[PDB]
RNA sequence: GAAAUUGUUGAAAGGGAAGGGCAUUUGAUCAGACA
RNA sequence: GGAAUACUGCCAGCUGGGACUGAGGACUGCGACGUAAGUCAAGGAUGCUGGCAUAAUGGUUAUAUGCCGCCCGUCUUGAAA
RNA sequence: AAAUAUGUAAGAAGUCCUUGUUACUUAAUUGAACGUGGACAUUUGAAUGAAGAGCUUUUAGUGGGCCAUUUUUGGUAAGC
């Protein structure tokens, strides 16, 4: 769905002889509140020894975008499980907000590389502040000064099954 | 799903299998009293009217003599649903009131000779609507020829 | 050829049921001698003044 | 003979629950709470906006 | 030849019940030296409850 | 004879003292629920001001709704589904949450969908689809005197008193829940939302735990 | 003087079957009720 | 520094259009409005009007059209074979 | 040394006191077994459920099975 980036905070268990377990937080892209609590215990089990029964969730917080209307260049690091052994991947996305770029990444991996939702691990999404270090090319061609291009051959969506004009393009 | 089986049947009877005319009058009378007087006596008698020939074994008149040997029960009007049969093994019989369906002519003579009167079930309800001061006896059932419901170890 | 623990643990728990009931008969108060299962825990204010929660960022490979 | 639903047919809603009359008089569902402008701490925001 | 397919389901139609655990278990099988005294123990304790306690 | 109007005038007057208990007690409930939610909202705001993280207490009442139909069910869950009175497809009961009943739902989790209900759905299930078991037979409520004749031993003598022992889980939760017949619910009016139901709700399906989205799904089935 | 089976007359249908189920059109035919 | 609005949630908030059903048969019950008589949408539909009084509705039967329909009996783990 | 599976216990036929029996037992009226009398009540001893529970007769058909998921054995293999 439309993803929402969340902040999930976890605290193992206040037990006798160890008060105050340390704390842990993560940034989770997910569709709703119920997934991102369960997606939190997916990663955080792999990093150290807790479980869902041995742990508890402190608080979740929805992080809205700091600047929606400003247009950003985003670099994403991706670890995905292919049919062979898994491997890294770095891709660059020119999009509007943080959580909208991950929307167009899961489409991009599914289209080109056939990776589903369950195979991909979003490593880190960072904003490239200055230009001219944009490494990929397809992001870079939109960065020239005074960019102008037409849209040739536009189609027209007709509501009637018959039209009498013998229609023409643009 | 179904936790229990299905349409079950309560295996108990609701009407007697007999086609006797006079017995259905007593079923008609006690279905009146059991619905209204609400004493627990009438439900015990009404269940006892539907029973077969085998579940109504004959209560011998020496067995009524045992029931009057109980302490503080010398004047209770004994109620038998089945038949009261004679028994010439005892000799001295009390004076109480017996209420039953059928009296054998030997047991008919022994109660009237002793002094007590013998009464049918319609005159029981006329005397005792709630069934106060009554005492129900039932005959033995395993004295019947049921020595034969079998197993390897008897 | 054995002997059992769990029953002897029940025999000790009956003694606990006697003394609680005998005490609560003296000072008028509720007994609550039936056991209960585990319960969901209550609300507790947790202060992150001691330790700042550190981000994880599941990179490694 | 016939089960008339509450939450419509307000006569049978007032058959039950006689508090439902005075619920509409004080209006009690669209209620404005007294606002308290209490700003959150600075430690919470710097882990929320940033990482 | 042999199988146990559909045998657990036939047992759980009329259920699997207990031997309904009566009061006063049958002393047949107990050590007879205990049985021989325990006869004479009850024969005395019915006397003193009838003679004295009344 | 007598009793022409002499007893009716007093019997109608006796109910006027009866309705007065229900009117003022529901006022005590409506004051409690609004002070319950204000104190939780104030607790998060007072914790953000002090820089602390106010966790919530775990919810203590779930609402289980059967999803899959009646056949091809293994013997281990099918006994557990009968213990929660969930016989037919699209049925529901309220379940107190302990260590014991959390493990029962953990067995039948590919068959049911459950979450934490609000006050709104509990008020709308009892009024529209609530039925009562009176000595057998599933009698619909439609009246307070029906509950008062059957749960008068336990306190409860109005229909909102039955709700208050459901959401604010009291000492008499078991006896007040077992008075309720299992709920009979339709198919959802909007749809299930998703193409396939028999995947987990984390994976887009319908069964599993969803913790708040039971309140959107029941109002369609209500 | 029954049925299989057949003759004439009368109606109706019909491009490699026929017969049947639910639903109506058209055509033939018919009972009931209105004091 | 001050807002607005999305999004989620609540209302025992208001109001308009469409469809299916009228089961029950003197009275009793629980109620709401009214100062009271009472009235009322409160334990299930009534009021007003028009056409026709016969093949008009309807029943039957023949055919037409849309979709569906392998041949019965038995043996069999399995029958259109 | 898991997982899944599996045995029992979660109280009335119970606990506690006083002391009654006998030919068994003890060095011993010490035990053991069953008791009289007295104290202990609906939170009477975990959850949920119970569309009654319990027992008894009497007989019908059947005693050629097959398929799938998973674990397996013989077989290269298989609708073996």
């Amino acid at each position: 769905a439309h993803f929402k980036e969340y902040q999930v905070i976890g605290r193992r268990l206040p037990t006798e002889s160890v008060p105050e377990p340390k704390l842990f937080r993560m940034r989770i892209f997910a569709s709703n509140e119920v997934i991102a609590k369960s997606r939190y215990w997916y990663f955080l089990q792999k990093l150290h020894k807790v479980k869902k029964a041995s742990g508890e969730i402190v608080s979740i917080n929805q992080i809205n975008e700091a600047h929606p209307t400003k247009v950003k260049n985003f670099g994403v690091w991706v670890r995905y499980d292919s049919r062979s052994g898994t491997h890294n991947m770095y891709k660059e996305i020119r999009d509007v907000s943080r959580v909208a770029a991950v929307e167009t990444l899961y489409q991009d991996m599914a289209a080109r590389h056939r990776a589903r939702f369950r195979s991909i691990h979003i490593l880190k999404v960072a904003e490239i502040e200055k230009t001219a270090d944009v490494k990929r090319q397809y992001v870079k061609q939109f960065l020239t000064k005074d960019l102008k291009f037409p849209l040739p051959h536009r189609v027209q969506k007709s509501t009637k099954t018959f039209s009498y004009k013998r229609p023409s393009t643009f | 799903d179904h936790t229990s089986k299905q349409h079950k049947r309560s295996g108990h009877r609701t009407a007697p299998k007999s086609d006797n005319v006079y017995l259905k009058l007593l079923v008609k009378l006690y279905t009146f009293l059991a619905r209204r007087t609400d004493a627990p006596f009438n439900k015990v008698v009404l269940k006892a009217l539907f029973l077969s020939k085998i579940n109504r074994p004959p209560v011998s008149v020496s067995r009524i003599a045992r029931a009057l040997k109980q302490e503080g029960a010398a004047n209770k009007t004994v109620v038998v649903v089945g038949t009261v049969t004679d028994d010439a093994r005892i000799f001295e019989f009390p004076k109480t009131t017996v209420a039953a369906l059928r009296f054998t002519a030997g047991a008919r003579a022994k109660i009237v000779k002793a002094g007590g009167e013998c009464i049918t079930l319609d005159q029981l309800a006329v005397r005792a609507p709630k069934g106060q001061n009554t005492l129900i006896l039932r005959g033995p059932r395993n004295s019947r020829e049921a020595v034969r419901h079998f197993g390897m170890g008897p | 050829i054995k002997h059992s623990k769990c029953r002897q643990e029940f025999l000790e728990r009956v003694k606990a049921n006697a003394a609680k009931r005998a005490e609560a008969k003296a000072q008028g108060v509720a007994v609550q001698l039936k056991r209960q299962p585990a319960q969901p825990r209550e609300s507790r204010i947790v202060s992150t003044e001691g330790n700042v929660p550190q981000t994880l960022a599941p990179v490694p490979y | 003979v016939l089960k008339k639903n509450p939450l419509k047919n307000k006569q049978v809603l007032l058959r039950l629950n006689p508090y439902a009359k005075v619920f509409a008089a004080e209006k009690l569902g669209s209620k404005k709470a007294e606002k308290t402008g209490t700003k959150p701490a600075a430690v919470f925001t710097e882990t929320l906006k940033h990482d | 030849n042999h199988t146990a397919h559909n045998q657990t389901r036939k047992a759980h139609r009329n259920g699997i019940k207990k031997p309904k655990t009566y009061k006063y278990p049958s002393l047949k099988g107990v050590d007879p030296k205990f049985r021989r005294n325990h006869k004479h123990a009850l024969h005395g304790t019915a006397k003193a409850l009838a003679a004295a306690k009344k | 004879a007598e009793q022409v109007a002499a007893e009716r005038a007093a019997r109608k007057a006796a109910n006027k003292e009866k309705r007065a208990i229900i009117l003022e007690r529901n006022a005590a409930y409506q004051k409690e629920y609004e002070t319950a939610e204000r104190n939780i909202i104030q607790a998060k705001r007072d914790a953000k001001a002090a820089g602390s993280y106010y966790v919530e207490a775990q919810h203590k009442l779930v609402f289980v709704v059967r999803i899959k139909g009646i056949n091809k069910i293994p013997p281990k869950p099918r006994k557990v589904l009968q213990l929660l009175r969930l016989t037919r497809i699209n049925s529901g009961t309220f379940v107190k949450v302990t260590k014991a009943t959390l493990e029962l739902l953990k067995l039948i989790e590919p068959y049911v969908a459950y979450g934490y209900p609000s006050y709104s759905t509990i008020r709308q299930l009892v009024y529209k689809r609530g039925f009562g078991k009176i000595n057998k037979q599933r009698v619909p409520l439609s009246d307070n005197a029906i509950i008062e004749a059957n749960l008068g031993k336990y306190g409860i003598l109005s229909i909102d008193d039955l709700i208050h022992e459901i959401i604010t889980v009291g000492p008499h939760f078991k006896q007040a829940n077992n008075f309720l017949w299992p709920f009979k619910l339709s198919n959802p009016s909007g749809g299930w939302g998703v193409p396939r139901k028999f995947k987990h709700f984390i994976q887009g399906g319908s069964f599993g735990n969803r913790e708040e989205f039971i309140n959107k799904l029941v109002k369609s089935m209500n």
